[PDB]
């Protein structure tokens, strides 16, 4: 039996359990991942690795995450790329950016990505983004085409909370996002 | 209050390595925002 | 707000969150820090650092810690050096071996050592152990020469459980050592 | 049964760093034994 569990209220100018990559940073109790700037990618990962199956058991782990975040857009006709969550081997780093989202690099199947992304896209990409042209949550597995997606209206400078799920038993993954509104 | 639920089956164990890192990204591109996280809390249990 | 927990009970020959140095490893479910081999030190941390205090605040943590050992030793009469739960900077690496028990260079307070352990310590340095001569529990602050002991019987090859305890209200810190008989 | 307890008072603040690493640590010498850990578990609680 591993277990593992953390929680962050307010982000301190040095905090040194995460690693940052790109624009990643900590200001004012927050994490910004990036600013209101062009073409630029922010990550933070938490810097333990977790246990998440075992080769000797087969066994699952049973996961949950909960965060709030905000997307601040100039308007709701300019905004850009997205923001994941997402779940990748220990010693990833930043790949593609715009709309690959940091994460990925082609809407291609990529089994050697190893890496399972839940993604709040805010961004149509014509070559691989829902027709609809609407905005939306996918569930990403090795590819920037998403497996899953829910169309969702951003709420510009509003909190969202996200709870994240993912059931052994089951294999189902489940993403909630709620606005208080 | 308003929300949005999504659900899909995932084969963790045939995806990802038995050690992982988890995180968040974010990108702009010639359209861009601020991508800003408040809180963040973890669990997981495994055996 | 900030809070980390993690429970290991059993020690996968691949523990990618600890950190192990010199002879530290896992075998067989278990953490070894030495083998019964002589003049040897091992080390095992945790990798995450943790968030003991905060300048902004002063702000203490709460804090508690719960561990199974066992000392397996030719004799009852055959026992050196011992064994220690510390707390030290995050680029900690070994100190001064044997007596010093991996943690400690001096018997005279280095504050720059910045490292409190918990001793466990099996064998009699006449430098500074407790003139008795027995076995003991001690708490050590920037010094091999603990500000108070408590006599120990070493029960050979049992495990002992213990839990150590500190309280920020009070600055007190609680160990416990139990034993089944 | 057999239980053995200590209390002191250890200002924290003013002996280790905000951020710390926690760990085991074992030695032999002369005489010598082996050193080893079966099950760990740690909660932590700042403000
Ligand atoms: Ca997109
Ligand atoms: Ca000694
Ligand atoms: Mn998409
Ligand atoms: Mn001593």
């Amino acid at each position: 039996t591993e277990t593992t569990s953390f929680s962050i209220t307010k982000f301190s100018p040095d905090q040194q359990n995460l690693i940052f990559q790109g624009d990643g940073y900590t200001t004012k109790g927050k994490l910004t991942l990036t600013k209101a700037v062009k073409s630029t990618v922010g990550r933070a990962l938490y810097s333990t690795p977790i246990h998440i199956w075992d080769r000797d058991t087969g066994n699952v782990a049973n996961f949950v995450t909960s965060f709030t975040f905000v997307i601040d857009a100039p308007s709701s006709y300019n905004v850009a790329d997205g923001f994941t969550f997402f779940i990748a081997p220990v010693d990833t780093k930043p790949q593609t950016g715009g709309g690959y989202l940091g994460v990925f690099n082609s809407k291609e199947y990529d089994k050697t990505s190893q890496t399972v992304a839940v993604e709040f896209d805010t961004f149509y990409n014509a070559a691989w983004d829902p027709s609809n042209k609407e905005r939306h949550i996918g569930i990403d597995v090795n590819s920037i085409k998403s497996v899953n997606t829910k169309s969702w209206n951003l709420q510009n400078g509003e909190r969202a909370n996200v709870v994240i799920a993912f059931n052994a038993a089951t294999n189902v993954l489940t993403v909630t996002l709620t606005y208080p509104n | 209050v308003t929300s949005y639920t999504l659900n899909e089956v995932v084969p963790l164990k045939d995806v990802v390595p038995e050690w992982v890192r988890i995180g968040f990204s974010a990108t702009t591109g010639a359209e861009f925002a601020a991508q800003e996280v408040h809180s963040w809390s973890f669990n997981s249990q495994l055996g």
